[PDB]
RNA sequence: UAAAAU
RNA sequence: AGCUGCUCCCUAGCAUGCUACUACCG
RNA sequence: GCGGUAGUAGCAUGCUAGGGAGCAG
């Protein structure tokens, strides 16, 4: 169960990066460090802490379609 | 390998040597069948081995020529794979502190900053609608994220602050709508 | 090399290359197309020809896959395969191929001549990938018939911009327009290098023409001018995205009070965003392009981008949109060609501006909120394809009417197009009905709107704005002093030179002719500043001069006579050959020594 | 394989044995004419199968030097690029600093580490966090190296433009926090 | 034979 | 965008080696 | 009937050259 939300967070760190979130500087090192820090973690109940924290960086942003990919 | 032109003269000398040793002839005219059938065995050997070769430059080009199309394809979509990959992913982890915020942001209701965890820093979402302030807006607390953040200071586009008893049903329809609600965590 | 069939979307490697958009076709369609047509060469991963040296058979259906290469029946090894066997084709995925049985209209769009009605009337009825099909390949077929015209060379030199040229004897010469163009090439014994484009124009008399140079390079004797030809590029997204509805308003937030002057426009403003798509078709001069900016500021905060295919179109609604809009407002038309010029607003290379103008073919690659398209009874489904190829945006909005002015299609010469297949979006407006609907007339007078809507429309056009000055003197037009297959007629100019100063208060009025040469000769001898009946379209003035020439079915046709007599403010004229359109017309009779 | 001294005493070879074939007189004409692929052959094995080496060996020394060429013209190609290297980076130094500098060595040859530091004109500081700003170039002319800088434009980590004025204290958290200075040397 | 394209 | 070490896989060329059978002589 | 060279086809080894990939410090 934490291996599923480790490889989720290393796709949604590759989809932030493909997005190019790198371009300013603070929001790449919040995303790097909650990305890092959640593949280290030990108890599940904070991996998803942080990983709420780091999806609403893309939720942020308008540039992925949401509704689309929504279609279930 | 069979159907190939000089099988056919080959199975003949064969076929030629079967009735000379079946009837026990002659070993002089059995000279005919070691200068006339070895002469087989390179008739054909030397077109059995040319399409040997043919038929091993065939497997290395399709074998090739495969895997440089996907090789290819797969480079020219990874913008929209991983998209789709990252909420099936989402989907399938069920967590309904993500679903919440999913969900809601649908429904245009995004948030502005990083989701905080400690116990009292700032969080400034966008409220849309009312139809969206109702489900989330109790009085002062605001359910987000699946927790409850009390509320502050709202304020519409107009960049001006907008006071909280005067959202409701009726005069909704004044208001710039796309409101800032901030709020700290409980 | 893969793709799609066009019929079936299967995946393919076949193109059958004899027509001339070299379309992907599956296993099962490249057979049905070239078992029924002249069609018969195909191209795999690798032509399919009769690779023996000195063999050219290129008939697939006899051809024969040999060892690593395809060999004629003659040329044939002891060991192969037949290409085209059991109605299909070999190429990549045979045995996953679906076929779609199309190859009918398939066939008849790729073998037809664009000559007559029934070309373009089933152009516009099969499929979405069958209509881009047909569309690219109409527009190929055009520009590459445009290759059979006649060549100019010089004759001798006379100025540094106006001499005379020799077109080439015996074939077509194309008409003398500023966007047919030629490049120049001088070829001295030795030395046949490029030295510019040309634009010409006839001039005063002839034989000569004035011309315009890309660089001056002085003109010689030996040189020659020929047309240069384009290229067209293929097409990706469908003609109109699929329509979706909604409970409520998304993506865009309106207003409660400001400028109420767009007061019964405001629950269709709503209807607009409770779409995907809407359009909405008007009479001539109403409450169109004015709905537009009214939805722009409606929606204040909303990202609006303004297109049509006319450049004086897309000029004259910027022109209404500085009337009312915070500038705050770009144009980005046109950086510098299109030699008849348009704004004077600010950029063209910035796309952050809230409110873009430009025309299709120039179109940036940008995101939006609201597309405004307009007149899209001058677009073709190429047009839009293009349109909704390079923008994309939350909704879009079509505004034009199909009773007024279509794409000329130069080829077709038999049959005549009904609004109804003019375009996608026409039809679409026709065939179940402009789902917004908005009639009467602001504009011209109230005299003018009642014949206009005598004739085109069934009588349904009121509006205010009544006299005066009409007038329309049976003119007898002279020598039809042909040069150009535009006509020109001057003892017709000569009742401007019988009202040249006798009109001494009406000095700012707008000339317009069905003929463009013959509008350049109000640009021979002058009046004032002169437009023509397709630069009109979307376009108001306060009086208007109109000269006509003889009953040609050009002149005659009444789209055009529509589209002249309705864009004016309080007064106009018409001076025509006239057998009935006189009794069609509802002024007041003149003569031509009738000055008072 | 074709145009050959071999090829054609094959043919006459072999054409003399299809007289000698369509007569089938004797069998001394079916072994003197036997003794025609017999002996017409190892020519045609030598002059048809040597030369098929000639054609492999000449093209190999074809691609040899064909490589060679170019990776010959290659040499050039980068000689002139350090050589443009080289005489572009001396048309920024030559300034009378630097010979006033060397000028004073008791032998000729000074230090490394010292030469930008007496004789550049134009420092860059790149700075963590607010409380070293502070300490360092705080206001708008510091003093560095026993000189005195004068700053002008200062950016961000995403190079972006900064005026000292958002350099305060409380504005210090919202901004991306290695700042890097520019100062001229100002006499 | 009407518009008009890095 | 480093210096090494080991291992698997594919292709090419050459000589050597090996073997079969065919042609010339001894 | 055998010795010698010259061939083709087949086979194994070894060595060079070229490319792809994996691990270790
Ligand atoms: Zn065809
Ligand atoms: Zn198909
Ligand atoms: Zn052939």
């Amino acid at each position: 169960k934490m291996s599923d939300v480790k490889c989720t967070s290393v796709v949604l760190l590759s989809v932030l990066q493909q997005l190019r979130v790198e371009s300013s500087s603070k929001l790449w090192a919040q995303c790097v460090q909650l990305h890092n820090d959640i593949l280290l973690a030990k108890d599940t109940t904070e991996a998803f802490e942080k990983m709420v924290s780091l999806l609403s960086v893309l939720l942020s942003m308008q540039g992925a379609v949401d509704i689309n990919k929504l279609c279930e | 390998f069979s159907s190939l032109p000089s099988y056919a003269a080959f199975a003949t000398a064969q076929e030629a040597y079967e009735q000379a040793v079946a009837n026990g002839d002659s070993e002089v005219v059995l000279k005919k069948l070691k200068k006339s059938l070895n002469v087989a065995k390179s008739e054909f050997d030397r077109d059995a081995a040319m399409q040997r070769k043919l038929e091993k430059m065939a497997d290395q080009a399709m074998t090739q020529m495969y895997k440089q199309a996907r090789s290819e394809d797969k480079r020219a979509k990874v913008t929209s794979a991983m998209q789709t990959m990252l909420f099936t992913m989402l989907r399938k982890l069920d967590n309904d502190a993500l679903n919440n915020i999913i969900n809601n942001a649908r429904d245009g209701c995004v948030p502005l900053n990083i989701i905080p965890l400690t116990t009292a820093a700032k969080l400034m979402v966008v409220i849309p609608d009312y139809n969206t302030y109702k489900n989330t807006c109790d009085g002062t607390t605001f359910t987000y994220a699946s927790a409850l953040w009390e509320i502050q200071q709202v304020v519409d586009a107009d960049s001006k602050i907008v006071q909280l008893s005067e959202i409701s049903m009726d005069n909704s329809p004044n208001l710039a709508w796309p409101l800032i609600v901030t709020a700290l965590r409980a | 090399a893969v793709g799609a069939c066009v019929l079936c979307n299967s995946q393919t490697s076949l193109r059958c290359g004899a027509c001339i958009r070299r379309p992907f076709l599956c296993c099962k369609c490249c057979y049905d197309h070239v078992i029924s047509t002249s069609h018969k060469l195909v191209l795999s991963v690798n032509p399919y020809v009769c690779n023996a040296p000195g063999c050219d058979v290129t008939d697939v259906t006899q051809l024969y896959l040999g060892g690593m290469s395809y060999y004629c029946k003659s040329h044939k090894p002891p060991i192969s395969f037949p290409l085209c066997a059991n109605g299909q084709v070999f190429g990549l995925y045979k045995n996953t191929c679906v076929g779609s049985d199309n190859v009918t209209d398939f066939n008849a769009i790729a073998t037809c001549d664009w000559t007559n009605a029934g070309d373009y009337i089933l152009a516009n009825t099969c499929t979405e990938r069958l209509k881009l099909f047909a569309a690219e390949t109409l527009k190929a077929t055009e520009e590459t018939f445009k290759l059979s015209y006649g060549i100019a060379t010089v004759r001798e030199v006379l100025s540094d911009r106006e001499l005379h040229l020799s077109w080439e004897v015996g074939k077509p010469r194309p008409p003398l327009n500023r966007n047919y163009v030629f490049t120049g090439y001088r070829v001295t014994k030795n030395s046949k290098v490029q030295i510019g484009e040309y634009t010409f124009e006839k001039g005063d008399y002839g034989d000569a023409v004035v011309y315009r140079g890309t660089t001056t390079y002085k003109l010689n004797v030996g040189d020659y001018f020929v047309l240069t030809s384009h290229t067209v590029m293929p097409l990706s997204a469908p003609t109109l995205v699929p329509q979706e509805h909604y409970v409520r308003i998304t993506g865009l937030y309106p207003t409660l009070n400001i400028s109420d002057e767009f007061s019964s426009n405001v629950a269709n403003y709503q209807k607009v965003g409770m779409q995907k798509y809407s359009t909405l078709q008007g009479p001539p001069g109403t409450g169109k392009s004015h709905f537009a900016i009214g939805l722009a500021l409606y929606y204040p905060s909303a990202r609006i981008v303004y297109t049509a295919c006319s450049h004086a179109a897309v000029d004259a609604l910027c022109e209404k949109a500085l009337k009312y809009l915070p500038i705050d407002k770009c144009s980005r038309i046109i950086p510098a060609r299109a030699r008849v010029e348009c704004f004077d607003k600010f950029k063209v290379n910035s796309t952050l501006e809230q409110y873009v103008f430009c025309t299709v073919n120039a179109l940036p690659e940008t995101t939006a909120d609201i597309v405004v398209f307009d007149e899209i009874s001058m677009a073709t489904n190429y047009d839009l394809s293009v349109v909704n190829a390079r923008l994309r945006a939350k909704h879009y909005v079509y505004i034009g009417d199909p009773a007024q002015l279509p794409a000329p299609r130069t080829l077709l010469t038999k049959g005549t197009l009904e609004p109804e297949y003019f375009n996608s979006v026409c039809r679409l407006m026709k065939t179940i009905g402009p789902d917004m609907f908005l009639g009467t007339c602001r504009r011209c007078p109230a005299e003018i709107v009642d014949t206009v809507s005598a004739l085109v429309y069934d009588n349904k056009l009121k509006a205010h704005k009544d006299k005066s000055a009409q007038c329309f003197k049976m003119f007898y037009k002279g020598v039809i002093t042909h040069d150009v297959s535009s006509a020109i007629n001057r003892p017709q100019i000569g009742v401007v030179r019988e009202f040249l100063t006798r009109n001494p208060a009406w000095r700012k009025a707008v000339f317009i002719s069905p003929y463009n040469s013959q509008n350049a000769v109000a640009s021979k001898i002058l009046g004032l500043p002169t437009q023509t009946v397709d630069s009109s379209q979307g376009s108001e003035y306060d009086y208007v001069i109109f000269t006509q020439t003889t009953e040609t079915a050009h002149s005659c046709n009444v789209n055009r006579f529509n589209v002249a007599i309705t864009r004016a403010k309080v007064g106009i004229l018409c001076i025509m050959s006239d057998r009935d359109l006189y009794d069609k017309l509802q002024f007041t009779s003149l003569e031509i020594p009738r000055r008072n």
